[PDB]
């Protein structure tokens, strides 16, 4: 389930350091 | 701009999933005057 | 006293 | 307890009267005089430190080897002869 | 206004007593020592001065 | 007022300390020069590097004579 958790951290991540 | 460029990527995050007081004189030797250093 | 010990310093 | 005098008086000027005013502050003990006075030797002028590799002023210091550098191929430079020097040594 | 090289209280007897703070400003000019009156060592330590400071005091 | 001569250190040493070991010395020899402006051959002897023996004599450049 690290894969489940792993995509879950990427996501958020991804949304959180998209916006200036 | 430095986060965008810099986040990590999905497979570094799978892929996750002797100090001592030297003298530059110690290591390296001195060049003569007029010479381009070397190391 | 004083007075004599005031110039005296100055 | 420590006491702190300041003082303040007529004095008569040298070469009513001609006169001005003087200051004398006044401590109690010479600890306090000490702490409110230390006499502090200069600071030391730096030494302007240059890099081995290059000979160009010292712009960072290795935390291992404790050796200034000045690009990043000094810093792999000096870190292969660090790890060369240790085998040497033991 | 300079650089601080000095701080030596000027000892005395009262008519430890102090009659003088003397300071020594460096520029690039050349240095300068000022007979300060010594009610000045309060600013001094409020200011937090040593050795190898620049400070400035004014006349007035 | 007496000259202004150069120098290091003036400073203080401790300051120019790392610049000083950085660097060594070229070698100075008491070699023996040929001057081409003499005829005889004779050789008079210089402080001088290693590397500038057996280079000819700046000196001799001067010698011409009034035609």
């Amino acid at each position: 389930l690290l894969k489940e958790r792993l995509d879950q951290i990427y996501l958020v991540n991804e949304r959180r350091c998209s916006q200036a | 701009e430095l986060l965008s460029k810099k986040k990590i990527p999905r497979k570094l995050m799978e892929e996750i999933s002797a100090a001592a007081k030297l003298k530059a004189s110690r290591l390296f030797q001195p060049v003569q005057y007029g010479q381009k250093p070397e190391g | 006293a004083v007075m004599t010990a005031v110039r005296a310093w100055e | 307890g420590p006491i702190i005098t300041y003082h303040s008086v007529t004095v008569p000027l040298v070469g009513p009267p001609a006169r001005c005013s003087r200051t004398f502050i006044t401590f109690s003990d010479d600890a306090t005089f000490e702490e409110w006075f230390p006499q502090g030797r200069p600071p030391k002028v730096p030494v302007r430190e240059v890099c081995p590799v290059t000979h160009r002023p010292a712009l960072y210091r290795d935390p291992v080897t404790d050796i200034p550098y000045a690009t990043a191929r000094a810093f792999k430079i000096i870190r292969e002869a660090y790890k060369k020097y240790i085998t040497a040594h033991g | 206004e300079g650089e601080v090289t000095e701080l030596t209280p000027c000892e005395t007897e009262n008519p430890k007593t102090i009659s003088h703070v003397i300071i020594g400003l460096k520029t690039a000019k050349g240095t300068k020592q000022l007979k300060l009156d010594p009610s000045i060592f309060e600013s001094l330590q409020k200011e937090r001065v040593e050795a190898g400071d620049v400070i400035y005091i004014e006349a007035n | 007022a007496p000259p202004l001569l150069p120098s290091d250190t003036g400073q203080g040493y401790r300051t120019v300390k790392a610049k000083l070991g950085s660097k060594k010395v070229r070698p100075w020899k008491w070699m023996p020069f040929t001057n081409p402006a003499r005829k005889d051959g004779a050789m008079f002897f210089h402080w001088r590097r290693a590397a500038e023996e057996g280079k000819d004599y700046p000196f001799a450049r001067f010698n011409k004579t009034v035609q």
